[PDB]
């Protein structure tokens, strides 16, 4: 049966108890300490995008120790708008956008405040007619 | 039951914290917006009105010295933001907006943060600091169906800011859609007259409250005229103003007569602890009876000041 | 960087060339021999999802040997509308659609006409609405 390989590590995190092997379906979560914050989404899914292999379909998300004093700017997203997360942003808040009537999203709707004060771990999405 | 001096004593002077400050801001608020709403000022005296802006702006200006950076209200800027306080203060200014000068980023703040941070996906609202003054939140007191009371409660205070705010909240119409559909979803659902009220209006108000669901709201009242729930029923001038919020929204005129009459029975002008929703819901109800009237023949009953 | 293994094989059919080793990005090309119609995307690309493994976006398109009298109805999607396309449809031609303001695709954008006139290598893609309880 297809299968994906061991999950990507997270340094100073944990993830969720799995059995062997991985089946295509398979869903791990991701979690960090109590100092420490999740940037990216926490859940992995094992797939299959050709029908033959199997892979986690996104990036393992990473923890960072908490910096209270960091903050990010308003994301903002031509054609699109926020509808989850708002002012002000912190350390590891999220956003999530959609795009208006008439725009179609490019890119991951959800953004993470990371610590060096710059958003989630992918670039803003899109919105385009 | 209402007259020139018993309305007076509803116009205070606003003071306090974050939550104290909008109980005496209540009163001023509704008792202008019922004045102008019903035209009455000739019985009341005109000249008190200027006095009465004044009082408002003077409350408005308050409450914002408990604004938080994000645009959410607390008693206390220490104390981490109240939900219904947010939403309560959205209610309150946005009948204030053609009296004073009230700033949009200010309301439409509050209404985004409320969608952005406090509606989850399936369209409930959640109050995640309750508010000290448990006394001013009227029937909600009682915890019994919050999810569903709560959503009912935040949902009014939104489509009083919708027009006002829909431009600057985009997320807007899509929040009013999922409360409205979560309402509707398990309104069969409720055991309190209270929330089969509050949830009747505002169903009533996007035009989903039809078959069983208005069969239930109307079967609900007691005696065809009031929404009480019984042992401590002191959220039934509350309930049942909501109620008849519905019934004028509807255009159910067979079924508002009881309803006006018992309310009109009632020492609705009371004030007094524990009065902030009762005051505020009871007045903007029977203003509003009193707007529509003068359109519909069948609407005759007479709840004016009297001499 | 990463790399994408060996791609899926096609019966009768066949790979345009492409150099080796294989690097995310790079795009290969399906065909079928004259006598079939090709059934699927006919171009896959490597990715990564992961940053770890390299994979291909789709599975191999398939070859169908050629029937000339296959005709597919129009196809319909609730909630979508049909962004490419144009009847009558035959034998390895292919349709695209979008969902309409307020859903959520679920499902391939694009269909092809089989042999049998059923739509695409996948079931119709489908459009659901945004709001939750529906
Ligand atoms: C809100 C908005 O921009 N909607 C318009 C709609 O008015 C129009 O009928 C349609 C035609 O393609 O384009 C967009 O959907
Ligand atoms: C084309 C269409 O159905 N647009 C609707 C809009 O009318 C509505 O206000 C909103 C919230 O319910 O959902 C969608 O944006
Ligand atoms: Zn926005
Ligand atoms: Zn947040």
């Amino acid at each position: 049966a297809i299968s994906c390989g061991s999950p990507p590590p997270i340094l100073n995190g944990r993830i969720s108890y799995y059995s062997t092997p991985i089946a295509v379906g398979t869903v791990i979560r991701y979690s960090c300490s109590g100092t420490f914050r999740l940037i990216g989404e926490k859940s992995l899914l094992c797939i299959t995008k050709d029908k033959v292999d199997g892979t986690w379909d996104k990036p393992a998300p990473k923890c960072e120790y908490f910096n209270k004093y960091s903050s990010c700017p308003e994301p903002i997203v031509p054609g699109g708008y926020k509808i989850r997360g708002s002012t002000p942003y912190r350390h590891g808040d999220s956003v999530t956008f959609a795009c208006k009537t008439n725009f179609s999203m490019n890119g991951n709707k959800s953004v993470w405040c990371q610590a060096n004060n710059m958003w989630g771990p992918t670039r803003l999405p899109t919105c385009v007619s | 039951m209402l007259d020139a001096e018993r309305l007076k004593h509803l116009i205070v002077t606003p003071s306090g914290a974050g939550e104290q400050n909008m109980i005496g801001m209540t009163p001023t608020v509704i008792a202008v917006h019922y004045l102008d709403e019903t035209e009455q000022w000739e019985k009341f005296g005109l000249e008190k009105r200027q006095g009465a802006l004044e009082l408002i702006k003077k409350g408005y200006t308050q409450q914002l010295a408990f604004r938080q950076p994000s645009s959410a209200f607390a008693a206390f800027v220490k104390r981490a933001p109240s939900t219904w306080l947010t939403a309560y203060v959205v209610k309150v200014f946005s009948l204030a907006v053609n009296l004073i000068a009230i700033d949009s980023q200010v309301l439409c703040g509050a209404v985004k943060w409320l969608i952005l941070e406090k509606q989850k996906p399936d369209g409930v609202f959640q109050e995640d600091a309750p508010v000290i003054h448990q006394e001013m939140i009227g029937g909600l007191r009682n915890n019994n169906e919050k999810d569903m009371a709560l959503t009912a409660f935040v949902l009014i205070s939104l489509q009083e800011a919708k027009d006002i705010c829909e431009e600057q909240v985009n997320s807007l119409p899509g929040s009013i859609t999922k409360a409205g559909d979560f309402l509707e979803a398990n309104y069969m659902n409720l055991q309190r007259s209270y929330t089969v009220a509050i949830a009747g209006y505002a169903l009533a108000q996007m035009g989903r409250l039809k078959g069983p669901l208005l069969n239930k709201f109307l079967t609900t009242a007691k005696d065809k005229n009031r929404w009480e729930d019984p042992g401590k029923q002191l959220y039934n001038v509350e309930a049942t103003s909501y109620a008849l919020l519905a019934l004028l929204q509807l255009k159910d005129f067979d079924f508002v007569p009881p309803v006006v009459r018992w309310l009109n029975e009632q020492r609705y002008y009371g004030g007094g602890y524990g009065s902030t929703q009762a005051t505020f819901m009871v007045f903007q109800a029977l203003a509003q009876y009193q707007k529509d009237a003068p359109s519909d023949h069948q609407e005759l009953n007479l709840d004016v000041s009297l001499q």
